RNA sequence: AAGACCCUGUUGAGCUUGACUCUAGUUUGACAUUGUGAAAAGAC
RNA sequence: CCAUCGACCGAUCCUGAUGUGUUCGGAUGGAUUUGAGUAAGAGCAUAGCUGUUGGGACCCGAAAGAUGGUGAACUAUGCCUG
RNA sequence: GUGUAAAGUUCCUUCGACGAGUCGAGUUGUUUGGGAAUGCAGCUCUAAGUGGGUGGUAAAUUCCAUCUAAAGCUAAAUAUUG
RNA sequence: GACCUCAAAUCAGGUAGGACUACCCGCUGAACUUAAGCAUAUCAAUAAGCGGAGGAAAAGAAACCAACAGGGAUUGCCUCAGUAGCGGCGAGUGAAGCGGCAAAAGCUCAAAUUUGAAAUCUGGCGUCUUUGGCGUCCGAGUUGUAAUUUGAAGAAGGUAUCU
């Protein structure tokens, strides 16, 4: 609200805050980004380098949708499975009987190997899967299993 | 004066460039003697 | 006008952007109006829906293949699969779309299917019918009646069946087959005539 | 019937017989006044596939239009701008001459609608278009139900609004990636994509 | 018939194919009886082009080259230079006989 | 102009919280008299009556 | 009478020219408008 | 939370096992290199002061430039009639 | 109710016409986010019949996918300093 | 005496123009301004000028989007996204596909021998129960007016005898 703005306080006293000798004027220095190079330069080099110039290849007509492939760690990959039956799944897993994760079903594409898996085997259905990932779900005695 | 015609101006009355104007020459360009084969007092027959 | 440290910004302010200015003040009256529209459509037609049945479709885009969702209306074939000739679904209120194509089996099947609750729930009246029995009726909302509902993901419990190739392997082959297809079969091509 | 072998014929129109019938019709359409009634058309086939009826209430008028781009009407050549748009010759304007050949015909024949026009024939100077009308006035194109849709005074001056075939090409009115900017109004797109749309409840 | 894997070559996940029956749209290119037999009177009325006879003389003076950059020139595009010069031979392949 | 910001979101689990608060108040009678309601000769808070 | 002289301003304008960048006009060529013959030099 | 030596992921350089569409694959071990990374998450949302950029942009102020119109009752010049 | 009239469905056989100075190409100007050229327009060239268009890097060769131009009508959701 | 083309009439009956300005469909088209100068660029495919509508207009039932397990006329909102890209690659600028919603609606010709029958239509006259019906006579029309078909098909011959 305006009452609480410095504009408030600045009434009576001549410049308002502005000073005498620099006597806010229009733009100097230009507008926008103007002079980056010339006498912005000293702001431009320090604070954004690697603002001026053309990097990599371009790419006509980009669609992003290519290129979705959300990732989840193995850290987290036991949210996955029904809260319900989280605790009794832990203790009954097995070889014969194990949990079936479906990353993609749950809106995933690459199964990434950061963190600890419970020492449980796990039917991992992904995508995409790291070198590390599938590792540690072998390690617990599980598999991952390919969909598309 | 220079607005009025190409010969205007100058803090002496002269023409100051070739009065002789090509044929080829626009409208505007053409005040002079337009594409003269001579100039000058003509001396002798023809 | 460039200075201390700050993100560099892209406000696209320097047409004559004030006289283009579109504030929806009337959003809750047009909330109120297109209420008012929907409840006098429902009335002209009772007891028969407003809303056409609609099929159930896969999304396109390998970011939405998840997903299904209702599509535009059920396929030719869809319809011939229940003895609905096109002309005449339109006129019990089943869409038609003579664009789409039946590829596969799934999505066909799930279509036949809610042709087949549809038909089975539907009621025509003619002239034998009386009064009695049209205001015995309510106006059924058709897209909550049929809803659209997604495949379950796979959950419970199952066997652990390990391959001797690693997922990761697999995935790195096909990449590598794949990329190299082109050349490796052109190589095979100016081998076997040669010799 | 007849149709398609004048439909074939029409496409070879570098063969000596229609190069001979194009000469002499062009020379004839010369001859007459830059905007004149037809009798008849001279291609009943191609009239045909445009939606003319040899009924009462349809009309053919022929048209004569000067070939070339479009000057830039400034007086002795300045624009007083800058120099990217000091351009005069070399100019070309935005509309086709089927376009202005509809819209000319249909200046002269107040009372009637364009309904489609036709390229005939052409010369150095001059491209020859005949152009369909529809009087709507006429009973026999008021009680048609195929073409009653005409009377409706929403298609007043259709060809004047580009409209018709060649205004709607003009217009680039098509499906596509190839037609994003003009695809439902180049005018109209644009203004909706530099409206800044503001809520109740800004996000 | 996809491989069921999201990578490599014929990638995809698998479904129960089923059988489509092809649209009518879809024979819009193939001609008929009744195109055929107008088409090929009109050629009879009509006569050839210009630059169609031009091509034929570059073909009898064994000028294969010569006749397809030209055609290329005279229709635009080498897809439908391939099919004039193509055409204009069998023009000189029904002279013969 | 026009397009001031005339409208404010407040989050929805924010504002339950405060109607919660304010219903709670509601039956404190320092809270009741100080807000200047004459609940003087009522005995207890909340003052709750028959269906009827 | 917010110097008309002088200076400053990355403020102009009138005028000039072998300034920078263009331009109406004009000229030159090609193609189209554009058809029907003959003779003589050329090339497959 | 700080100083310091490591370890993990991506880029770069090197090494180059079992194997092969024999040119692919890339185990393994190294490098005064490099990243807006990891190493038991901290973010999202609303509001307020201050600061920033685009907007008439704290208020008033050019000489100019453009588009479309109105004037030869003054005056300049030709013409017609006195 | 002129219901030997009209229309609808399934199956078999033979067929299945589908828009040209247009498509397309070159060039010029303009325009577009459209980049060896997005649309539009002028001029030159000027088609075909499983052909034609499109598939966001120019070209030839081989496939594949997807529609069906150069003719036409049509409520609603959308706009609204009159 | 026909036909074709072209005229005339204060011929019988119609129709157009002009006005309004907020929104709508096009044509034409700047410069101030920003780039701390300036010419490409920007302002802007904007103002001014010109033509044409309606209660909405325009668009619209794919010569579409895609590259998926595929969607399925048009339009709008949210998002995509200040992104891909364009740009003295500077200042700046800048869409689309998908996804969620609002609303949903589909179709018509040309190209076909009715050929055992121009089956079609304007007008005049008479008449009536008059946004028109009936009868009749000219005219238009075979250089093609009706019925039949529009690619999702469909047609011509058979069909189960069914609705
Ligand atoms: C390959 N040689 C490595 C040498 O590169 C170095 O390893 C660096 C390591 O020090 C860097 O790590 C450095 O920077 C990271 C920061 C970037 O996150 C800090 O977290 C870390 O404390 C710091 N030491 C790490 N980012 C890359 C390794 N290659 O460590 C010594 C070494 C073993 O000789
Ligand atoms: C308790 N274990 C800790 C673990 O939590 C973690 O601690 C990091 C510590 O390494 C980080 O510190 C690190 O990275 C910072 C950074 C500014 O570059 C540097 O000081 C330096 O590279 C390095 N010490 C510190 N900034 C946060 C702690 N939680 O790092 C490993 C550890 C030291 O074992
Ligand atoms: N509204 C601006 C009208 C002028 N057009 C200039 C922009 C055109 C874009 N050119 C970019 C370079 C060509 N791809």
């Amino acid at each position: 609200p305006t009452r609480l703005t410095k504009t408030r306080k600045h009434r009576g006293n001549v410049s308002a805050g502005k000073g005498r000798i620099g006597k806010h004027r229009k733009h100097p220095g230009g507008r926008g980004k103007a002079g980056g190079q010339h006498h912005h330069r000293t702001n431009l080099d320090k604070y954004h380098p690697g603002y001026f110039g053309k990097v990599g290849m371009r790419y006509f007509h980009k669609q992003q949708n290519h290129f979705w492939r959300p990732e989840i760690n193995l850290d987290k990959l036991w949210t996955l499975v029904d809260s319900e039956k989280k605790d009794e799944y832990l203790s009954k897993s097995s070889a014969s009987a194990a949990p079936v994760i479906d990353t993609l079903a749950h809106g995933y594409g690459k199964v990434l190997g950061k963190g600890r898996l419970p020492e449980v085997p796990v039917i991992v259905k992904a995508r995409f899967v790291s070198k590390l990932a599938e590792e540690k779900i072998r390690a617990v005695g599980g598999v991952v299993e390919l969909v598309a | 004066n220079p607005v009025d015609h190409p010969h205007g101006g100058g803090n002496h009355q002269h023409i100051g460039k070739a009065s002789t104007i090509s044929r080829g020459a626009v409208s505007g360009q053409k005040a002079g003697l337009i594409a003269a084969r001579r100039t000058g007092l003509l001396r002798g027959t023809q | 006008a460039i200075s201390k440290n700050l993100p560099l910004l892209n406000n696209h302010f320097r047409k004559h952007w004030q006289e283009r200015v579109r504030v929806h003040f009337d959003q809750a009256g047009k909330k109120a109006s297109r209420r008012q529209s929907r409840l006098r459509k429902a009335a002209k037609i009772a007891p028969r829906p407003i809303d056409a049945l609609r099929p159930v479709v896969r999304a396109p885009t390998v970011k939405y293949n998840r997903k299904v969702r209702a599509g535009r209306g059920f396929t030719l074939a869809e319809l011939k699969a229940v003895g609905i000739a096109p002309k005449y679904a339109r006129t019990i209120g089943i869409s038609v779309d003579h664009r789409r194509q039946n590829k596969s089996q799934e999505t066909f099947d799930a279509n036949v299917a809610r042709l087949q609750e549809y038909k089975s729930k539907l009621v025509i009246f003619d002239k034998k019918t009386k009064a009695s029995e049209v205001a015995s009726f309510e106006q059924v909302d058709v897209s909550a009646t049929f809803p659209v509902e997604q495949p379950a993901p796979e959950s419970g419990l199952r066997a652990v069946e390990v391959p001797e190739q690693t997922a990761y392997r697999t995935l790195r082959l096909a990449r590598n087959e794949k990329k190299y297809k082109g050349i490796r079969e052109k190589r095979a091509k100016e081998k076997a005539e040669a010799e | 019937g007849a149709y398609k072998y004048l439909e074939e014929l029409q496409r070879k129109k570098q063969s000596d017989v229609m190069r001979f019938l194009y000469r002499v019709r062009c020379w004839e359409y010369r001859q007459k006044n830059v905007i004149h009634r037809a009798s008849r058309p001279s291609r009943p086939d191609k009239a045909r596939r445009l939606g003319y009826k040899a009924k009462q209430g349809f009309v053919i008028y022929r048209i004569r239009v000067r070939r070339g781009g479009r000057k830039r009407p400034v007086p002795k050549g300045a624009t007083y701008g800058k120099p990217t748009n000091q351009g005069v010759n070399q100019l070309k304007y935005q509309k086709s001459l089927r376009s202005t050949a509809e819209e000319r015909v249909g200046r002269r024949a107040s009372n009637l609608r364009v309904l489609n026009s036709y390229w005939v024939n052409q010369d150095s100077t001059y491209k020859y278009f005949e152009v369909i009308l529809v009087d709507p006035s006429h009973k026999a194109i008021r009680r048609d139900a195929r073409y009653n849709w005409i009377v409706n005074p929403v298609h007043k001056h259709r060809e004047a609004r580009g409209l018709t075939s060649a205004g709607k090409k003009s217009r680039g009115i098509n499906k596509g990636h190839l037609f994003n900017k003009t695809k439902a109004g180049r005018r109209h797109t644009w203004k909706k994509h530099n409206t800044l749309s503001l809520w109740r409840y800004r996000s | 018939a996809k491989s069921g894997i999201a990578a490599g070559v014929n990638k995809g996940r698998k479904t129960t194919a089923k059988e489509v029956a092809p649209k009518i749209s879809y024979r819009k290119g193939a001609s008929s009886q009744r195109t055929v037999f107008v088409r090929s009177i009109v050629k009879e009325v009509a006569g050839l082009a210009p630059y169609e006879r031009r091509l034929i003389e570059l073909i009898r003076n064994a000028g294969e080259k010569r006749a397809k950059k030209l055609a290329k020139k005279r229709l635009g595009t080498h897809k439908r230079a391939l099919r004039k010069v193509e055409e204009m031979t069998q023009v000189i392949a029904e002279s013969r006989r | 102009k026009t397009w001031r910001r005339w409208n404010v979101k407040v989050n929805h689990n924010e504002k339950r919280y405060a109607t919660a608060s304010a219903i709670a108040a509601s039956a404190v009678t320092s809270l009741v008299l100080a807000r200047g309601h004459r609940v003087e000769q009522v005995k207890e808070l909340p003052l709750v009556v028959s269906n009827e």
